[PDB]
């Protein structure tokens, strides 16, 4: 896990995943914090979002726990910043790397997944009343992201 | 052409189809014999997830080939 | 199911009752200090044969004239004590699995843990012998260990799916890119120290020439190395009531059903500790049906239902109020989602169930009993 994390860390400052930057804060190497810039021409445009990448001692056999810190109005991310993303749970592989988990998250941001929701209310509003959704998401970004 | 779709419980779905049916339609047919919607279905065959964009010819799903009904329920 | 019956009775009879022993076993102790009291009593008997006597128990507290029903209770009461995670002899495999396994660091909790294990075994067998059940469940490897079976990468799937899949990957691919080393990591006091699976493992790498011998050292470590003394002391006592071989006829699943029972989920404690989000609440029509649906299921459909939704088929020792998410306490939840056509979904991490607003009780039941049965894939 040590060399794994360390090495995976240098690889970040090798090909910085565009639109985001995660890195260990403090001296603890099992607690990182990442940023993700609202994908462009998406309602989350302009804002910035903070996250918490907590590596368990079982990494990489167990997926890392990644959560949003910054509030965000999205169908697959709740008020705790919990992220319903398959590679974080069911489809995780010891070969997968953070730089890949971050971009995967930026994708979920611009192109939500309304059919495997975590927050039903939003999913619906996103399916039926799409323009409403953009209005709101855009407002939440103005409150907690900026 | 006749095939079997086995559920994880045991009960099996015998059905009628042309070798050119898009997998997506095997689901539309299963959606009337069980009520199970298509977006919550996964038909596994010999350890392979048979996409919707293909047909019964693309995977050589012939007369009597058994696929499976593994319900994609868990959410994300 | 229909078979297990044959094997059971056939098993029951094969057991024999000595002759030179009392009609019953004299047992009387206080409920509030039941552990060390049952302990000092059983573990003091000279002839381990006498425990094959009839079970006669009385509490100097809740004196009620049953004395035959107390038997069922004593076991249920001694279990919550023997198999209590916070005692230190046994612990939970995961923070959300509720299945017990020998605590490798047990010797550092009871300065004479071995004697205690021998006892928990002494009792455990005593229950099988008198057709009673113990309360709690152990990870498969515990049972395999009794059956004298090997523990393999396979056995870890039940304990920690994700860890099993990751190991299996290592098994089926080249693990030189993962940059692994022969040593897993630990925690205590927030401290994070490294531990070697073998000599200097900390240095040694996991190549494509040793990843076989690696996965071994891992399983070896996770379920065997550090608990062989205990698991052994346990069998010593378990075999002072039953011939350890008389039991090999059953398989892990049957052996579990044999001594730990099936374990039907208490439906009332459950409804009473569930929370409803997004429209649903205690009296809402759909929620009221859900529970009636639950009420009509048999012991299996329920445990199936629980697993489908919480990820585990077991329930915490202190009830449904102590349920856990992959993030800490998380009461069984039921949220409203989807059109009446869709099947109910589940998030095992938050023990949540997305139940669509069915229109007719029977409509709901046919959809739930469907998700449950044809599920787990």
């Amino acid at each position: 896990a040590s060399k794994r994390i360390h090495k995976e860390l240098n690889d970040l400052a090798r090909d910085p995943p565009a639109q985001c930057s995660a890195g260990p804060v403090g001296d603890d190497m099992f607690h990182w914090q990442a940023t993700i810039m609202g994908p462009n021409d998406s309602p989350y445009q302009g804002g910035v979002f903070f996250l918490t990448i907590h590596f368990p001692t079982d990494y990489p056999f167990k997926p890392p726990k990644v959560a949003f810190t910054t509030r965000i109005y999205h169908p697959n991310i709740n008020s705790n910043g919990s992220i319903s993303l398959d590679i974080l749970r069911s489809q995780w592989s010891p070969a997968l790397k953070i730089s890949k988990v971050l971009l995967s998250i930026c994708s979920l941001l611009c192109d939500p997944n309304p059919d495997d929701p975590l927050v039903p209310e939003i999913a619906r509003i996103y399916k039926t009343d799409r323009e409403k959704y953009n209005r709101i998401a855009r407002e939440w970004t103005q409150k907690y992201a900026m | 052409m006749q095939i079997f779709v086995k559920t994880l419980t045991g009960k099996t779905i015998t059905l009628e189809v042309e070798p050119s049916d898009t997998i997506e339609n095997v689901k539309a047919k299963i959606q009337d014999k069980e009520g199970i919607p298509p977006d919550q279905q996964r038909l596994i065959f010999a350890g392979k997830q048979l996409e919707d964009g293909r047909t019964l010819s693309d995977y050589n799903i012939q007369k009597e080939s058994t696929l499976h009904l593994v319900l994609r329920l868990r959410g994300g | 199911e229909f078979e297990f019956k044959q094997k059971y009775d056939y098993f029951r009879k094969k057991l024999k009752k000595p002759a030179d022993i009392p009609n019953r076993f004299e047992m009387k102790l206080h409920r509030n200090n039941i552990f060390e009291e049952s302990y000092r009593r059983i573990m003091s008997v000279k002839r381990p044969d006498v425990l094959k006597a009839r079970l006669w128990i009385e509490f100097e507290s809740e004196k009620g004239l049953d004395y035959g029903g107390v038997a069922r209770e004593w076991f249920f009461l001694l279990s919550k004590e023997m198999f209590n995670p916070y005692y230190g002899l046994f612990e939970y495999s995961a923070t959300d699995n509720y299945t017990l396994q020998i605590n490798p660091n047990s010797g550092l909790c009871n300065e004479d843990h071995l004697s205690y294990f021998t006892f928990i075994g002494r009792v455990a067998g005593l229950a099988v012998f008198h057709g009673k059940l113990l309360d709690g469940f152990f990870i498969r490897p515990f049972y395999k260990m009794m059956l004298g079976k090997q523990i393999t990468l396979n056995d870890m799937e039940s304990v920690d799916s994700e860890y099993y899949n990751s190991l299996k990957w290592i098994l089926e691919n080249d693990p030189t890119e993962l940059d692994l080393m022969f040593c897993i990591d630990e925690e205590n006091f927030g401290q994070t120290y490294q531990v070697d699976l073998k000599p200097n493992g900390s240095e040694i790498m996991v190549t494509n020439e040793n990843k076989r011998e690696y996965i071994d050292l891992v399983i070896q470590w996770r379920f065997v190395n550090r608990v062989q003394k205990q698991m052994n002391a346990f069998l010593e006592g378990f075999t002072e009531l039953l011939p350890i071989d008389l039991i090999k006829i059953f398989d892990e699943n049957e052996l579990e059903l044999l001594m730990c029972g099936l374990g039907d989920v208490d439906v009332n404690d459950w409804r009473q500790h569930s929370i409803y989000k997004n429209g649903y609440c205690p009296n809402h029509p759909v929620i009221q049906w859900f529970w009636k649906a639950v009420l009509l299921m048999d012991a299996e459909k329920r445990i199936r239902l629980l697993q489908f939704v919480t990820g585990t088929s077991r329930v915490p020792m202190n009830g449904f109020a102590e349920l856990y998410g992959s993030n800490g306490p998380q009461l069984f939840t039921i949220e409203q989602w989807g059109s009446p056509e869709k099947l109910p979904r589940a998030h095992t991490a938050f023990n949540r169930l997305d139940l669509p607003p069915y229109e007719t009780f029977e409509d709901l039941r046919e959809k739930l009993l469907m998700a449950v049965e044809n599920a787990q894939g």
